[PDB]
């Protein structure tokens, strides 16, 4: 029997800063035990400030990326050239992928960019199109390894200020961008040594005000 | 007389009425030019109003980031022929990863303008359109007539006192066809163009509207103050 | 839902329809009414699966309401049980069919006669002295069979119903939360608000 | 998830957990499983997100187009009704969505539970998700129609903590609404971590679990 | 195109009446007579047949009554092809509403039915009304016996006595005078037959040019009969009366 | 389909099809609608060149909606009954969506808004019908009283007439009724009611129908006999 | 929903400083009868693209006309067909792409898995892979089914990473690629001795090498096997 | 007789060039836009004394930030009201914000041309469209069956058209208050009006960015009306 789905791996991560965002995402492409590629290009720069990744099955991924950046043409034409709002943007890939509630994108979806407020905002999706606005989220295969160490290093959980014992929590502080990408990096490096579907390269795209930038870094390729 | 209650029905000379009377809802519309050179091509648009109160309706719309037109007529029916070249530029993209030429987009256009000449119940399309565009051939400047005929050209004009700019873009043929990697000039050359075509009113902020595509330049259209440089 | 019973007496019909709503694991009301007025003299309780039950009977409803406008005129008890079976019948061939069993207890004005109606999701209809819907039938038919005489009082009607309830709450394993106990004779539909 | 509603003298509270899961593996710690459909009327939700989420936004639009035509607010007999028939087009389709409609008008507050099968029942009280019997337990034992609206939010609280410290699919944070003649009133988020500690302590329940 | 050959039929005049609908009614009024009595104790129809032949099969023939079901039939004045296409919808329609509620079609409701069907055809789809009106005889337990009458146009009308078809003016006139609400299905057939007598076109009215129905509770104890007379019978209620 | 464009703009801006679609109201019955302090009451003319009629059987002018809400009207009668079962069958509709019976504005704009489709849809003829639509809202003690018309447009009257001869009863209506103290009782209503068909009908005998809605589906005709009774007393105080 | 019938084996490639090779061998399998000794599974578009199909034969064919009606379609009112809008191996490859997924999406695929091996209009190498799924991606080597798994590795070890690719030469690209065609030969059953090759270089053009084989095979070693364990003899 | 969708020789469709004077013979609507706000008003013209006045409705919410007001066949506008007010709400449950004033305009004037042999001709009825978003500020717009949209700083249509424009001519300018604007279309309606101007027989409305749009009581109009009269009489 023909089974229209497969998994392609790979694992991605957005991290929601003051006035800026990151996104990032590593560059192997799987089948089962084989490698496909060891660069293949999974978070995306869709315009109008907003970046984009859909994690899993590459071909529904590769899709709904088509789709909303398509979205996004059509918005300027239609509206007068306006600006697609980060918020706006998550609406509008909710219908995307409730469309095919019966038959769904298998991926999980997740966007980074600036709030109309200048602020940093991350938003992450299910396959069938739920989603909210988030500070902090991994998506893929190493998402379970991932997420635990960014409730602990980013939102601080568990970790109490020393002397008090467990009355005072520690203050949510903010990141800068060096100190997130240090979080990022590791948190890659780690799932890495643990997740065989991780490896070979990773590639960051961080947004602020100015604009959209890339970082690339290599992963072990074993 | 006889022979004008549709398009269904040729005249005893072989005329199609109908589409002779879409093409004169192209001349009462405001004077457009177009031209360009090896690197660039230009729209220039006068733009109308109803009224002082009123704004000033626009005359350029954009297809893709290397495709445009500018519009003489009826105006709704640019806004669906646009939309039809705005799909298939982009069915081009999407399915081919390939920027649509801008001699298959005017061949699409007269094909589309085409089934409405033949068939009974529908009408011609009432409006005259510019394109201009740069694809892997260099600058291209195309005239759609309503009647199905598609023409590339060096440089042309349509709409109410065209005439004017048409001869003036004939005499200039050898000089601004050579504007090559000066959009200022090329653009200079066509708001000079346009002026041919003026009468009492002269060219202010909120009247001019160009549009400009090139070698490392997408699809623009300048309105407002925007234009005020070449005033 | 659960148990629906009705029965015919001299000169009413006495419907009794289960007040418990369960979802999952838990009860989630205890005091639903699992009946529709069809018409001034026509009530009908119903039975089944979950959603389907109040969507068939409200649309039986509104057709009914439909034609005793059109018509100024109250169709008969055995009119309004035709067309039900025949929407039932119909919907049993469907791609998704209703799963909803129906009582109709209805007064015909013109003949001066209760009526009860017995319609499952298949569209079996069957006029009875006396009725019920799924495992209902199992319990209280035998007391029924011994108890029941055509000449009964409304009172009488309601005192074997009572020992019907009572045979259910001994040897049912389900909880039904008591039953909601309605009338229907020449003066209309009423609701026995003590049982 | 864990989520309750409640009819009372003062109005309606309605009370949601925040978890989300995907197997064993807890997704989200912080859902906003409340919309806020317009101030007078709320909807709860508890099933697939997806599905709760797109279609309580769409009943939302439709609620809004409604006092376009009528240059009224809809009831909460209409919302739920236009809710429940579509689930009924969805019709065995496999949605999962449960919900609590509440709201406050002309007939007073109103509170009606629907779900993905077209079910549509109006009460005083309900609760849905994994979790619900937890909260039935408390809020059965404690629930009057004189609550006073601080003792009324408590008991929302309390019930959907009960619910999350026992059902393993629920917990995170409560969210706390009150819904008035004048709208519905956000009472915060309230961290389940903290929040046992602090009602173990004041309320000595819990007595079993070591702090 | 083909909106050239397109005669509208559709459309109002400047005067607000439907062009199609009153010329219809113009080809009916040079139908065959048809006349109903709504009696007591029952129903008569009595119907004109156009100038027949010697050769025609009069036994087997039939142009102006028509039975729809058991308790209700038809006079017919107008395209006899036309009335046989809504003839045979409403035999369909009683069935239908049999086969649901178990109970024969009320008159009305079928007489409301033919009279829609009409009406659709003046005001969509472009076509030519049915150039028929029809009387209705009928028996239900809601209003008993019942008389209506339906024209191209889709309105109906219910009555005591009414003729349709050629000279209905003096027809209606002559019922108007003699008709009385005390009155017998004996009499009523009595006056049918005198009023058909005096209005014809024809030199004398005899069996070979007449149809006659009639529909009694002149059936044994509770229920109705409908009874569609023969040449012969007709012969000899031509002679009771008193016309021959 | 036949898909003819039938209602078409002529050169001075007139729909010549809706208007000649109000020639046939003109030509229609008299209907009269009246609302006073606590209630509305809806007249009708019947003309009596069709004697012989059984008036038990004959379609009656004032039609139901819904148990709450009346529908008259003034035109081609068959068209009338097309209207009639859609709005019926949207009054049931409603009922089975939104739980709340129609408000009498949301049926006349219902009913209004088929006039207009038909006005602007290929292949069909506008309706050549008027229509007084009356009754109270759910839980609600203000009378409702409105009109449409085949172009589709409709608005609310304190009171209205529609039909034949509809101008000379509208002149009567204008003068008489009193926006500051409407008819205070159904008495003074349905007289009202009566004496503006008296300007018109001919003979008062079964020439006039009377139908009294009052709130909370309260809808009751009036007899021959009791209609009769106000036709006496109005020409009784006339004689003086 | 299919299954395949007459079925190809492995299509592998690579890229060089120059351009890309493409090989792939001459066999129709029926299961584990080798049918059809004849097949040509690499089929070139214009003069700068080869696309290498593997799978199901019945639908190689059917994409083979589907190329060469594009080529066709492309040529109409089209002064430029063999010059600035000739078609590029990017407008193959995404026509194909398309058409993939869009029948994955109807339940009702293409059962191949399709490289499109071409040189761009810059003189840019163009590599990559497509299958039944829609799934696809692309790398300095690239094959399908068992040339996945031992092709790669040893195409690899040339072309590790894209700075590799300008310090292989096309003498030591072939010579990697006709290794691995052999590798294959001795590894899957379903593979034969006959295979084509074709090289896309952006000076040189395209070179398409038919009726090539397998030779310098190592079985001697063979001969002093004996049993499987204890037997002497 | 002719094609429904044919060009005369002067190039104008017949119908929609016909369907303008239907709009000519309508009750006269007008709109004044400020950087304080819109102002729309219309003149109700009740045929007779009995119709209750309120129940016309000639100025109509679309979305809370646009208003819309009509002159001409006012029952073909409820269907292109009904699209606007289902395009208003659409855009926000597809984008989570309020839809531009031009793009709302734009999806009513897609309407205009769906005519042929579909519905049978054009609509009867031009509209004022008057609202504000972020991006353009308060906006006027209006919209004809002819498809076609101009934004206007201010605009009169219906029967008292051209000499309510030539009075709008004078008296706008780009420093105009919101409270001079109400008294403005006051003005101008009661000098093309038939009858005299009250609040029964005329109706105002504005669009604010605070409070949205807003159709003003008869007793707030009342007192703009008697505003007027004083000021007039002042010199
Ligand atoms: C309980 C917390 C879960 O038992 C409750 O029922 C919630 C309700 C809820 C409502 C709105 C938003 C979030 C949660 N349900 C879930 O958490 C469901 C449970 C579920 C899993 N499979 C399944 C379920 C229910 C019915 C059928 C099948 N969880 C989900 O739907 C999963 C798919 N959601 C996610 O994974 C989400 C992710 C990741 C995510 C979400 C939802 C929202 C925002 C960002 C990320
Ligand atoms: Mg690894």
């Amino acid at each position: 029997q023909f089974n229209p789905y497969g998994d392609n791996g790979g694992t991605i991560l957005g991290i929601a800063g003051e006035d800026f965002a990151v996104l990032a995402g590593d560059t192997r492409n799987i089948t089962d035990y084989s490698i496909n590629s060891r660069y293949e290009p999974k978070v995306f720069d869709c315009g109008d400030n907003i970046v984009m990744s859909a994690n899993g099955f590459a071909a529904d991924g590769d899709a709904l990326v088509k789709r909303f950046k398509n979205s996004v043409k059509w918005y300027h034409f239609d509206h007068n050239d306006k600006k697609l709002s980060i918020n706006s943007a998550a609406r509008n890939i909710q219908h995307l992928l409730y469309g095919k509630r019966f038959f769904p994108y298998y991926v999980h979806t997740i966007i980074a960019g600036l709030d109309e407020d200048g602020k940093g905002a991350v938003y992450s999706f299910d396959p069938v199109g739920s989603y909210e606005r988030e500070q902090c989220r991994a998506g893929g295969a190493a998402a379970s390894l991932i997420m635990p160490f960014l409730d602990n290093q980013v939102n601080f959980k568990n970790q109490y200020e020393p002397g008090t014992n467990g009355k005072v929590k520690k203050p949510l502080k903010y990141l800068s961008v060096e100190e997130v990408i240090k979080l990022v990096r590791d948190s890659f490096t780690s799932a890495t040594e643990r997740h065989i579907q991780v490896g070979d390269g990773l590639e960051i795209l961080i947004v602020t005000k100015d604009g959209v930038r890339k970082e690339f870094y290599e992963l072990k390729r074993d | 007389n006889n022979y004008d209650g549709d398009t269904v029905t040729f005249s005893p000379t072989g005329r199609l009425f109908q589409v002779e009377y879409a093409l004169e809802a192209i001349k009462q519309g405001s004077v457009t030019v177009g031209l360009r050179s090896n690197t660039h091509a230009v729209l220039v648009a006068l733009k109308r109003n109803a009224d002082e109160l009123s704004s000033y309706q626009k005359k350029i719309i954009k297809c893709d980031e290397h495709m445009g037109l500018s519009l003489a007529g009826l105006a709704p029916d640019a806004r669906v022929l646009s939309n039809y070249l705005r799909q298939q530029c982009n069915y081009s993209s999407l399915v081919f990863n390939r920027k649509l030429a801008v001699e298959r987009a005017g061949h699409l256009l007269c094909d589309k303008a085409q089934k409405n000449t033949q068939s009974y119940g529908g009408r011609p399309y009432g409006v005259g359109l510019l394109i201009i565009g740069y694809d892997k051939s260099g600058a291209h400047l195309l005239e759609f007539q309503p009647s199905g005929n598609v023409t590339e050209l060096y440089g042309t004009a349509i709409g109410a006192r065209s005439q004017g700019a048409k001869t003036y873009l004939e005499r200039t043929l050898d000089t601004f066809i050579k504007i090559d990697g000066n959009p200022d000039e090329l653009i200079k050359a066509g708001v000079e163009a346009i002026s041919q075509s003026l009468r009492d009113e002269s060219l202010t902020v909120d009247n001019l509207s160009i549009a400009i595509v090139g070698k490392d330049t997408p699809f623009t259209i300048y309105d407002g103050e925007a234009v005020a440089k070449y005033i | 839902m659960d148990i629906i019973l009705g029965i015919r007496v001299q000169d009413s019909v006495i419907l009794a329809s289960s007040k418990a709503v369960t979802r999952g694991i838990s009860v989630l009301k205890d005091s639903d009414d699992k009946t529709r007025q069809l018409s001034p003299h026509t009530l009908m309780s119903f039975a089944g699966e979950a959603g389907d039950t109040v969507q068939f009977a409200e649309y039986i409803q509104a057709n009914i309401q439909l034609y005793s406008i059109r018509e100024d005129y109250e169709l008969s008890p055995q009119a309004v049980s035709s067309f039900v079976r025949q929407e039932l019948a119909k919907s049993i061939r469907s791609r998704r069919p209703y799963q909803v069993n129906v009582l109709i207890g209805g007064y015909d004005k013109k003949k001066n006669k209760p009526e009860l109606y017995q319609i499952d999701y298949l569209g079996t209809k069957v006029e009875l002295p006396y009725g019920a819907h799924g495992y209902s039938g199992f319990y209280t038919f035998s007391l029924l069979d011994h108890h029941y005489r055509p000449d009964m009082t409304t009172e009488e009607g309601l005192d074997l119903l009572k020992l019907c309830v009572q045979e259910l709450e001994k040897r049912m394993p389900m909880d039904f939360k008591g039953v909601i106990v309605k009338i229907v004779d020449k003066d209309g539909i009423r609701q026995v608000d003590d049982f | 998830t864990t989520t309750l509603a409640f009819k009372f003298q003062h109005g309606v509270i309605a009370a949601v957990d925040s978890r989300a899961s995907a197997g064993s593996y807890i997704s989200a710690l912080r859902v906003n499983k409340v919309i806020e459909i317009n101030p007078y009327l709320l909807g709860t939700m508890s099933g697939c997100a997806a599905d709760c989420q797109y279609w309580e936004t769409l009943l939302a639009k439709e609620c809004r187009l409604y006092y376009l035509r009528n240059g009224e607010r809809i009831s909460v007999s209409a919302a739920s009704k236009l809710l429940s028939n579509m689930m009924c087009q969805y019709r065995g389709m496999g949605l999962s969505m449960g919900s609590m409609i509440c709201g406050w008008d002309k007939k007073g507050p109103g509170l009606y539970y629907v779900d993905e099968h077209g079910t549509r029942l109006s009460g005083n009280m309900f609760s849905t998700g994994s979790g619900n019997t937890y909260a039935y337990g408390v809020l059965d034992s404690n629930y009057k129609w004189d609550l006073s609206v601080e003792d009324a939010l408590y008991l929302g609280k309390r019930s959907i903590l009960a619910a999350a410290h026992r059902d393993a699919y629920s917990g995170g944070s409560v969210n706390l609404y009150h819904v008035t003649e004048d709208g519905w009133i956000y009472h915060g988020n309230h961290d389940v971590g903290e929040l046992f500690w602090k009602v173990k302590e004041e309320e000595g329940s819990f007595n079993n679990v070591i702090g | 195109g083909s909106r050239r050959y397109d005669s509208r039929t559709t459309i109002f005049s400047p005067e607000g009446r439907l062009y199609q609908v009153e010329y219809a009614l113009e080809s009916i009024s040079h139908a065959g007579t048809a006349i109903g009595i709504m009696a007591s104790d029952g129903i008569v129809l009595a119907a004109e047949r156009k100038v027949t032949s010697t050769l025609l099969e009069q036994d087997t023939s039939t142009e102006k009554l028509y039975k729809l079901n058991d308790k209700i039939a038809v006079a017919v004045a107008g395209l006899t092809a036309d009335a046989e296409i809504l003839i045979n919808t409403a035999r369909i329609h009683a069935q239908n509403y049999l086969k649901t509620y178990n109970e024969d079609i009320p008159v009305e409701i079928l007489v409301r039915r033919l009279s829609d069907i009409k009406q659709g055809y003046t005001q969509h789809g472009g076509l030519r009304p049915f150039g028929v009106s029809f009387i209705y005889a009928g028996y239900d337990d809601r209003y008993g016996y019942q008389l209506y009458t339906s024209n191209p146009s889709g309105n109906y009308t219910g009555w005591k006595a009414i003729s349709v078809g050629a000279n209905t003016s003096a027809a209606q006139t002559l019922l108007q005078m003699d008709y009385k609400d005390d009155m017998k299905v004996d009499d009523a057939i009595e006056l049918a037959l005198k009023t058909l007598s005096k209005t014809t076109d024809s030199s004398a009215l005899t069996y070979d040019r007449l149809e006659f129905a009639t529909i009694r509770k002149g059936a044994n104890d509770g229920e109705v009969y409908q009874k569609i007379f023969k040449p012969q019978e007709i012969k000899d209620i031509l002679v009771k009366t008193g016309i021959t | 389909g036949y898909d003819r464009a039938l209602s078409i703009f002529s050169p001075d801006g007139h729909i010549f099809q809706v208007e000649y679609a109000l020639e046939a109201v003109k030509r229609g019955t008299c209907a009269v609608g009246v609302k006073g302090k606590n209630c509305v009451v809806l007249g009708c003319e019947r003309r009596s060149t069709l004697k012989l009629q059984d008036t038990r059987i004959t379609p009656s002018k004032v039609s139901k909606i819904d148990s709450h809400v009346v529908l008259s009207f003034s035109g081609l009668n068959a068209d009338s009954r097309i209207l009639i079962e859609k709005a019926r069958v949207e009054a049931q509709s409603h009922r089975l969506t939104l739980e709340d019976p129609v408000t009498v504005e949301y049926l006349t704009r219902y009913v209004a808004g088929v006039q207009q489709r038909y006005t602007q849809s290929g292949g069909v003829r506008p309706f050549g019908v008027s229509t007084l639509i009356a009754g109270f809202d759910p839980r609600d003690d203000e009378p409702k009283l409105y009109q449409t018309e085949p172009s589709g447009i409709y608005s609310s009257w304190s009171a209205q007439t529609i039909g034949r001869n509809s101008k000379t009863v509208r002149e009567f209506l204008e003068k008489n009724y009193d926006r500051k103290e409407p008819p205070a009782t159904v008495e003074e209503c349905v007289k009202l009611t009566v004496r503006s068909l008296l300007e018109v009908v001919q003979t008062g005998a079964k020439n006039i129908e009377i139908t009294v809605v009052k709130p909370d589906s309260d809808i009751v005709a009036l007899s021959s006999e009791e209609i009769n009774q106000y036709v006496t007393q109005i020409e009784q105080e006339k004689q003086e | 929903t299919q299954q395949p019938i007459v079925t190809g084996t492995s299509v592998i490639s690579m890229k060089y400083d120059n351009g890309v090779i493409i090989a792939a061998d001459n066999l129709g399998s029926y299961g584990s009868l080798l049918r059809f000794n004849g097949v040509e599974r690499l089929i070139p578009v214009g003069d700068n693209t080869v696309v290498g199909i593997s799978g199901d034969i019945s639908d190689m064919q059917h994409i083979e006309r589907l190329l060469k009606d594009l080529v066709t379609e492309n040529a109409y009112d089209n002064p430029l067909a063999d010059a600035e809008e000739a078609l590029e191996p990017s407008y193959i490859f995404e026509y194909l792409a398309t058409v993939m997924y869009q029948r994955r999406s109807k339940m009702n695929p293409l059962w191949n898995a399709i490289i499109v091996a071409g040189v761009q209009s810059n003189g840019d190498q163009f590599l990559r892979y497509v299958n039944l799924l829609g799934v696809t991606y692309s790398s300095p080597t690239l094959a399908t089914g068992f040339g996945a798994h031992m092709a790669n590795p040893l195409l690899r070890k040339v072309v590790d990473r894209e700075s590799d690719i300008p310090k292989t030469t096309v003498q030591v690209a072939e010579e990697a690629i006709v290794n691995a065609m052999r590798v294959l030969y001795y590894r899957d059953a379903r593979s034969s001795r006959n295979f084509s090759l074709a090289i896309i270089d952006k000076n040189t053009g395209l070179t398409f090498k038919k009726n090539l084989q397998v030779e310098n095979m190592k079985w001697d070693f063979a001969k002093d096997i004996k049993g499987y364990g204890t037997q002497k003899i | 007789d002719r094609g429904v969708s044919t060009f005369s020789p002067e190039g104008r469709l017949f119908q929609v060039e016909y369907s303008l004077e239907a709009i000519k013979l309508g009750s006269t609507a007008i709109g004044i836009a400020t950087k304080e706000g819109v102002v729309l008003g219309v003149e109700k013209r009740a045929t007779s004394p009995l119709l209750e006045s309120d129940s016309i409705e000639k100025i109509v919410e679309i979305d809370r930030h646009i208003g819309c007001a009509m002159s001409g066949l006012t029952a073909d506008a409820r269907s292109m009201i009904e699209h606007a007010r289902t395009a208003a709400v659409t855009h926000n449950l597809y984008y989570d914000e309020d839809i531009n004033v031009e793009s709302l305009t734009q999806s009513v004037c897609d309407l205009a041309l769906r005519f042929g042999e579909l519905m049978s001709r054009p609509f009867g009825v031009a509209l004022l469209i008057a609202g504000h978003d972020a991006d353009d500020g308060y906006q006027l717009f209006h919209a004809e069956p002819s498809g076609t949209f101009y934004r206007y700083n201010a605009k009169a249509i219906g029967s008292g058209s051209e000499g309510a424009q030539a009075e709008l001519l004078n008296e706008w300018h780009s420093s105009l208050t919101l409270k001079e604007a109400e008294l403005l279309v006051l003005k101008i309606l009661k000098q093309v009006m038939e009858e005299k101007l009250d609040e029964n027989n005329a109706q105002l409305s504005c669009i604010t960015k605070q409070d949205g749009f807003k159709i003003y009581d008869n007793e707030k109009t009342a007192e703009l009306i008697k505003e007027l009269k004083e000021k007039e009489a002042a010199e």
